[PDB]
Order: C-alpha cells, then structure tokens, then sequence
C-alpha cells in the first residue's frame, strides 16, 4: 500500500507518464 | 461525432491555490486537446457541473483505493480500469443527451507533485477509432 506520504500522487504521476508513453496519451506539465 | 469533453479531475492537491494551478493547467491541455478536435470536424460539448462532480468524486475515490496496490504495475491498471468505467459512463450519459449522434469521451486527469502539475488525456474507445 500507499504508506509514505508522497506515495499517492507519486504513482499517480507515474501513472500518467506511463499512459501518455506506453499508451498515447497526451500530458503536459509545468 | 460530437465528442463530450469533461472537466479536468485534479486530484490530491495541497492547498486551494495548487487545485486551481491544476485546474488551469488541465483546462489548457483540454483547451489545446478540442481545438485539434475541431480541426478534424468534430463538435465538442462539455457535461453539466453536477455530472462533472460526480465524475469527480468517483474517480477521486477509485484512484484513493488503487493507491493500496502492491506494485505501480496494480495501481496503473486499477486506475485504467476507472478511467475505462469513467470514459464509458460519460459515452452513455452524453449519448442520451445527444441520441441523435454518435459520441466520444475525452477524460483529464490532473495531479500536483513536488510542486508541479501533470495532466493527462484519456479518449474513449469510439473517440480512438475515429481518430484512426
């Protein structure tokens, strides 16, 4: 699980950036 | 097709502030994503307010229980998996909107991290095939 604290939107973000490469999703970021 | 845009999700934002830089972020990546819609002759629509919350709410909650995975591996495909159920409920709610027409779906998700935002664009299945 999700223990830390950063630990949530770090996956997320992973999350994200592995659906915008291994899936062609389009991401921006600041 | 008229494609049904919804608003972006920002999701685990710090502060008020943060969800609103979020929000705008997401809202240009949406603005740029209709725009190039457009182009191709597609008319976009947005959801009303109160189906946005809901979408919101449900999607927020999805992501909040995938983070209990494991691995990144179990939390990328239980959040798939709510993106999919999400795309597919937002089809049907604007197809009985719309049934005059074929729909598509377009998702933003957004999130904050070490002081930046990421968002993403997630189109649904029939908006993928014409798109082909």
């Amino acid at each position: 699980k999700c223990n830390t604290a950063t630990c949530a939107t770090q996956r997320l973000a992973n999350f994200l950036v592995h659906s915008s490469n291994n899936f062609g999703a389009i991401l921006s970021s600041t | 097709l008229i494609v049904a845009v919804a608003s972006p999700v920002v999701v685990a934002a710090h502060s008020p502030e943060d969800e609103e830089r979020a929000e705008k972020e997401a809202e240009r990546l949406r603005r740029r994503f209709a725009e190039e819609l457009r182009k191709k002759g597609f008319e976009v629509v947005e959801l009303d307010e109160e189906t946005d919350e809901e979408l919101r709410r449900w999607l927020t909650k999805a992501i909040r229980e995938a983070t209990q995975a494991p691995t990144q591996e179990e939390f990328n495909q239980a959040v798939a998996e709510a993106i999919e159920k999400a795309l597919e409920r937002i089809e049907e709610i604007a197809r009985r909107r719309h049934p005059d027409r074929e729909v598509a779906a377009v998702l933003t998700v957004a999130v904050v991290h070490d002081g930046e935002v990421i968002a993403t664009i997630f189109a649904s299945p029939r908006l993928r095939e014409a798109l082909k």
